[PDB]
């Protein structure tokens, strides 16, 4: 599918149809403020394609969302790559959402998690984070129903961690994916092979870096690789680009090049030579 | 943190 831009969806639904073929949000996602929302709403709305989200996932006061289940059913990966705060997501005075549900949800790459104050969420004391974010120390999850709640699992892979149990579950109906120590971050089949070392959370087939769900470094022509190659740029930390996308993209912040990345704007201390969009340093004090 | 919940409240002084 595609791949959209970082969105801000508040008062109607009617924008956030905008996400129904993408791939990968390439920014953030906010959705907040709907208060005109119920359940009917939601109950035929789903956006199956999505997979991955560059930088955060933020929900606030969104009516009648009572889980995120049909919403974002195989979002892999949230890599965090810009914060809200020191959160890469957001769940906050979600008045009506009873479960996460977020099943597919196998990795977040930097940042920590901030699901405060809602009144009717559950499922969160059998969600084991260790297998989603290296360091859990930063998440802060309170005020929720779930402070009591009578969470029921589907055959979990449930444990032990510190002593207290987990038993690993997203839903009544769905159980948190867990993989082999030796596959770490990198994903496996259902008969527990691992993913290419190149992926990220999942695969279609083992030891393939054309068939990751997700990435752990670049994307590049439906491959998983370390750094791009030349002649391409890193693009928004994620994926590989050409100079004529990067130039197309300055020609629409206005891009330019600069250690084999298309980035918005030159740094401090550099100048950016017109004809090639490359950022030049400043012999003595910039123009 | 308070700054967290700060910037909500603050946010809640928009117009819809
Ligand atoms: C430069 O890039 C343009 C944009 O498309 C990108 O490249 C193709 C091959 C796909 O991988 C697509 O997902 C990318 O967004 C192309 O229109 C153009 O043909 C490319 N030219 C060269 C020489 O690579
Ligand atoms: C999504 O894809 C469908 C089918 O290809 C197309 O009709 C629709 O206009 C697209 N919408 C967006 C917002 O990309
Ligand atoms: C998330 O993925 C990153 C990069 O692939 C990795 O460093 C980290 O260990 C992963 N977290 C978990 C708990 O798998
Ligand atoms: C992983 O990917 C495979 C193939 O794309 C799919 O069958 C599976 O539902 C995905 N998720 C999990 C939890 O394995």
């Amino acid at each position: 599918g595609e791949v959209c831009p970082g969105m801000d969806i508040r008062n109607n639904l009617t924008r956030l149809h905008e996400l129904e073929n993408c791939s990968v949000i390439e920014g953030h996602l906010q959705i907040l403020l709907m208060f005109k929302t119920r359940p009917e709403d939601f109950r035929d709305l789903s956006f199956p394609k999505l997979i991955m989200i560059t930088d955060y996932l933020l929900l606030f006061r969104v009516y009648g969302l009572e889980s995120l289940k049909d919403l974002f059913p195989n979002l892999t990966v949230i890599r965090g790559s810009r914060l809200f705060f020191n959160y890469a997501l957001v769940i906050f005075e979600m008045v009506h959402l009873k479960e996460l549900g977020l099943y597919n949800l196998m990795n977040i790459t930097r940042g920590s998690v901030r699901i405060e104050k809602n009144n009717e969420l559950c499922y969160l004391a059998t969600i084991d984070w260790s297998r989603i974010l290296d360091s859990v120390e930063d998440n802060h999850i309170v005020l929720n129903k779930d402070d009591e709640c009578g969470d029921i699992c589907p055959n979990c892979p449930a444990t032990v961690i510190n002593g207290q149990f987990v038993e690993r579950c997203w839903t009544h109906s769905h159980c948190q994916k867990v993989c082999p120590t030796i596959c770490k971050s990198h994903g496996c089949t259902a008969e527990g092979l691992c993913c290419h070392s190149e992926c990220l959370g999942n695969c279609s087939q083992p030891d393939d870096p054309t068939k990751c769900v997700a990435c752990r470094n670049f994307y590049l022509d439906g491959r998983c690789v370390e750094t791009c190659p030349p002649p391409y740029y890193h693009f928004q930390d994620w994926r590989c680009v050409n100079f004529s996308f990067c130039q197309d993209l300055h020609h629409k912040h206005q891009y330019v090049i600069h250690n084999n990345k298309c980035i918005p704007e030159c740094p401090s201390g550099y100048t950016m030579n017109s004809s090639n969009l490359l950022c030049t340093p400043c012999l003595g004090p910039c123009p | 943190e308070s700054s967290f919940r700060k910037t909500f409240e603050d946010y809640l002084h928009n117009v819809v």
